């Protein structure tokens, strides 16, 4: 939740296409219309380059994360298995 | 199950540590004894380098790979919900432009309605 | 410009409809076990002939694999003893 | 404290059973049953088409 | 915030270069291996033009339970996956009910303005 | 830094009965090793 040329919260979280790095918009246009170039890699990069705006189209804005603790949980009863066993 | 410099079922597997691959003990020895590198990647590899505890395991079958099926499971339901997401925004669009040239022909099929019977009423009253 | 707007703003209402219509049903429940009544014969037959033309092929390739995994637990319970 | 105790936690004995002209509690029950077993159909496609081969790689 | 496939926070989110939309790097691999294209704007990509590109971890409260929660959650999201699929399948067929209704209309204009042309002619003499 | 494992013909047993058992055989086997 950080832009990664300031350091502030990006309210409009534009990505660029040859290093995956979220900046924010205006920080990003600023330092390509300065240098055609981006500023992680100091590969090419333009401004139609750049993907902007939010993505939630067709999606719809729980479980997943049910199944992500459910691993969670068992990766420490493996690490307390092997202890056990040891000694 | 293979060695991946000749393809043969591997009888003294040995795993090297620096390309993460099964090679067969006296195969990768004299790779090894030519020139002392990974036969896939080319870094450094000693005959030292390379190797052939107490917790009892068991086969793979169907606690973790039943974790890992029911991601498969959810996961190829959520590319199920797209298919009818973005047909619907097909449908609900081919609608929404059939239900306006309905709503735009109806007012042509109500004065067609009124001119013809009033041309009716008209000329019979003649 | 206003033609693309009034139809994409009813075009949300009828959506609204929709999901309204959709959240109270959740004579016409009878129709619904019926139409399961269907699957479960059709799909179940198929599940019975699928179940039993891989268990005569795979209940005798689940004793290949079952009776391999006792030999582990057994090559293991010996191989303890050896190490000891 | 389930070992202890010897009683595993029960799961959802539900699916099974069901029963036709319920109410719209088993209207939901009757809807879970179809797309399971539209699930289990397809699940069980998959499997049928490799078949044996699948089973003696393993 | 959102992979634009199935709906998930993405754990390891990818981003595809012929149109502007963050996926799930599982998810867009599938619908890469299945066709060759991009799912929102039908576009040809492939699985090497993807580039790599918040996690907050759910503190579910004070086990047993949990079995029971995520029996619910699963038996919900069945559900609602169905009510989504039923609703598609009769928007298409309300659909198809107002094409014949449009096309059967402008047949019956052709008869209304067969008699407005009739009137015409018998208004002149 | 492939395995394969023949997902049962009889594959609700993955939610109800399969799981199940899998904390069964957790729970029983841990506290018969903590008894050891």
């Amino acid at each position: 939740m950080l832009c990664a040329i300031s350091g502030k919260v990006p309210r409009r979280p534009v990505l660029s296409p040859k290093s995956r790095t979220i900046f924010e918009k205006s920080l990003l246009e600023q330092y390509v219309k300065d240098t055609g170039n981006d500023p992680i890699t100091n590969e090419p990069l333009s401004i139609e380059e750049i993907v902007e705006i939010v993505p939630s189209a067709q999606q719809a804005s729980s479980i997943p994360n049910l199944l992500t603790s459910l691993q969670n949980e068992w990766d420490a009863i493996m690490l307390e298995n092997f202890k056990l066993r040891s000694t | 199950m293979l060695c991946a410099i000749s393809g043969k079922v591997p009888r003294r597997p040995v795993l090297s540590p620096k390309s993460r691959t099964i090679f067969e003990k006296s195969l990768l020895e004299q790779y090894v004894k030519d020139t002392g590198n990974d036969p896939i990647t080319n870094e450094p590899l000693s005959i030292e380098e390379i190797v052939e505890s107490a917790q009892q395991a068991s086969l793979t079958e169907s606690i973790p790979n039943l974790l890992t099926s029911l991601q498969n499971e959810w996961d190829a339901i959520m590319l199920e919900n797209f298919k009818l997401r973005s047909t619907l925004d097909s449908l609900t669009k081919k609608l929404s432009t059939v239900m306006y040239e309905r709503d735009a022909a109806k007012l042509v099929a109500a004065q067609l309605l009124m001119e013809k019977n009033e041309d009716s009423k008209d000329l019979p009253k003649s | 410009x206003x033609x693309x707007x009034x139809x994409x703003x009813x075009x949300x209402x009828x959506x609204x409809x929709x999901x309204x219509x959709x959240x109270x049903x959740x004579e016409s429940r009878m129709q619904h076990i019926t139409q399961g009544r269907t699957s479960m014969k059709i799909q179940f037959k198929t599940a019975m002939p699928p179940t039993e033309v891989l268990l005569e092929s795979i209940q005798s390739k689940v004793e290949s694999i079952e009776q391999l995994q006792r030999k582990l637990q057994h090559v293991q319970p010996l191989e303890q003893q050896n190490n000891e | 404290a389930l070992y202890t105790e010897y009683l595993k936690q029960r799961n959802n004995k539900k699916r099974r059973t069901p029963d036709f002209n319920d109410d719209d509690d088993t209207l939901f029950l009757e809807e879970y049953r179809r797309k399971y077993p539209r699930i289990d159909t397809s699940r069980y496609i998959p499997n049928e088409s490799s078949e044996v081969s699948l089973l003696g790689i393993v």
